[PDB]
């Protein structure tokens, strides 16, 4: 389906699953990434790796969501092979620094107005 | 008088239900197999009466026989074999 | 909140603020603001911190073909009075806040953009609207 | 009494014996009852409409199960041909349940080998519920008569108080 | 469980149900195609029939 986000713990186990809900129909997407930034929920960077299936069933593809349900497995893509992900996924980049920037500039000015509430 | 044909009408229709289970037991087998392969051909369903105390031998046997086909994912209903229970 | 014995005290008092609020009532009025930016006359009043100026007439603020946003844009470019740039940058988070689906024509319209540059500004209360602008302009993105 | 339904991949022909005649390593070395079936080719649609027909064909089976163990269960209260210690099951297709298990034959007379499996499960479905429908008001009427019977009984029961 | 080249075979495995779903819709089109041609023709026949009828 997707090189998603998981945590890497029951990704045996969720071929296992996906093994007894089908035959292997489809070669799932394998990625990985070390050191991974920060996860919203977790609070630490946690090692992650992917092993996700794409279907053409519409049963097998809410099989799909619900073993992504029942496991550790984020998933919210717009899986789409032309170039339109990509230019996607740069302007996703863009919006990210426009992000980290706008954060750190906030951050400042909280530090320098909790030093100048302290002082009064 | 009741009686009478009722002893014919329960036993009809445990007939035509016992008829309709297997016939369903055995759709279930044959789409249990054409989907744990593909274009099937000759998946050779078979009928046991288990001996007594012997059912740890036959798990034992088919294991051995058919366990590398999956080695990961077939317990209450994930075999190595298609599998299914029947009273009696 | 204190208690007179003097019933005139309380009554004047009353009636003070009651022609009061009825006053700042009268000035809260989009035709007041769009009179205040077409001129260029911009600065710090009731209209422009007004909740109902913000929430109900939200849909005011939608212009026609947002010509009164395009003149927050103009201004973000075009003045150099430090407060006047301040209140572009409020009023705009404003209506960001209180219409998320103008951010995109405003990001159309490079207006964003601006803000993204008033962030760095020369006077800090220029440098906080911008910020709290682009931090409502972050809301699903 | 248990059987046991399985099935192999089937790759090759000698699979038929492997699995009913091969002694040496077949079903406890060939002493189970091994017994081949009759199964029907059938045409499939789509994955994701055997999915569905899978869930389907195994809910069926949980509830037909249940209405035919609740009609022998029903049987041996009337207390004919079969009971609940003796005679423990009834006939199928008028012969005893191992007979027929042991030579169990596909029935296309009723589903025929041309329909689809949904429509084949669809038939069996409404099929065994106006069964077990018709069967349960018969027997709740032979129940209700025996109460009503015992009921007349017990009002001509007792003592010369109340007899 | 299965290797890479199984899966490839499975790969062709859904080949083999996509043209059979491919053959399906094909002569359910053809199907159709004849139920229109009764149809329409059967109409067209009717009204030019009636039409010239009318005018004997």
């Amino acid at each position: 389906f997707v090189a998603g986000v998981i945590n890497r713990e029951r990704i045996p186990t969720f071929e296992r699953m996906l093994w007894r809900v089908c035959r292997g129909n489809v070669f799932l997407r394998q990625a990985e990434i070390e050191n991974p930034l920060e996860d919203p929920v977790t609070g630490d960077y946690v090692h992650k790796s992917v092993f996700i299936i794409f279907f053409q069933g519409d049963q097998l593809k809410n099989r799909v969501k619900k073993i992504c349900e029942g496991f550790r497995a984020s998933l919210y893509p717009c899986p789409e092979t032309p170039q339109e992900r990509k230019e996607m996924a740069s302007g996703v980049n863009t919006r990210i620094d426009d992000l980290q920037m706008v954060l750190n500039q906030t951050e400042d000015h909280r530090q320098r107005v909790l030093q100048a509430a302290a002082k009064n | 008088k009741q009686f009478g044909p009722l002893v014919r009408w329960l036993k009809v229709n445990f007939s035509e239900a016992f008829i309709a289970w297997i016939h369903i037991k055995a759709l279930r087998v044959f789409v249990e197999s054409v989907l744990r392969y593909g274009l099937p051909v000759n998946f050779q369903a078979m009928l046991l009466q288990p001996n007594k105390k012997s059912v740890k031998k036959l798990r034992e046997v088919l294991h051995e026989l058919y366990k590398h086909l999956d080695s990961s994912a077939a317990q209450q209903e994930y075999y190595p074999y298609v599998y299914y229970k029947i009273d009696c | 909140q204190q208690k007179y014995d003097d019933e005139d005290i309380s009554e004047d008092i009353k009636f003070l603020l009651e022609k009061l609020g009825e006053s700042v009532q009268d000035l809260s009025s989009f035709d007041e603001y769009s009179s205040e930016l077409k001129s260029g006359r911009l600065e710090w009043s009731p209209v422009h911190k007004s909740e109902k100026f913000w929430r109900e007439n939200a849909v005011r603020l939608n212009e026609k073909n947002y010509e009164l946003l395009k003149i927050l844009t103009k201004l973000l470019e075009v003045s150099d009075d430090p407060q006047v740039l301040a209140v572009a940058a409020h009023d705009v988070g404003e209506y960001v806040r209180h219409y998320p689906r103008g951010k995109r024509v405003i990001e159309q319209l490079g207006g964003k953009q601006l803000v993204m540059n008033h962030m760095h500004h020369e006077d800090q209360q220029v440098r906080y609207n911008a910020l709290l602008a682009v931090q409502k302009l972050m809301v699903h993105n | 009494t248990e059987f046991w339904l399985i099935s192999a991949p089937g790759e090759k022909t000698c699979q038929q014996t492997w699995e009913k005649l091969h002694a040496a390593t077949t079903k406890n070395n060939n002493l189970a009852v091994s017994s081949k079936f009759n199964i029907p080719d059938l045409k499939v649609g789509t994955l994701d409409v055997l999915v569905g027909l899978s869930d389907e064909l195994a809910k069926l089976d949980a509830f037909v199960e249940g209405v035919v163990k609740k009609v022998a269960q029903y049987m041996a209260d009337v207390l004919e041909d079969s009971k609940d210690k003796v005679q423990e099951n009834l006939l199928a297709s008028g012969v005893d349940l191992v007979t027929y298990i042991t030579r169990f034959q596909w029935d296309m007379a009723k589903y025929p080998i041309k329909q689809s499996l949904k429509n084949i499960s669809e038939i069996i479905a409404k099929g065994v519920t106006q069964i077990d429908n018709d069967l349960k008001s018969r027997a709740s009427a032979y129940n209700n008569l025996k109460g009503n019977l015992q009921n007349l009984e017990r009002k001509n029961a007792g003592s010369l108080l109340t007899r | 469980a299965l290797s890479d080249a199984d899966v490839q075979k499975q790969i062709k495995h859904m080949m083999a149900f996509i043209e059979q779903e491919a053959n399906e819709k094909a002569e359910e089109i053809d199907a159709k195609a004849e139920e229109e041609f009764n149809i329409e023709k059967g109409r067209l026949v009717q009204t030019q029939r009636l039409k010239i009828m009318e005018y004997y």
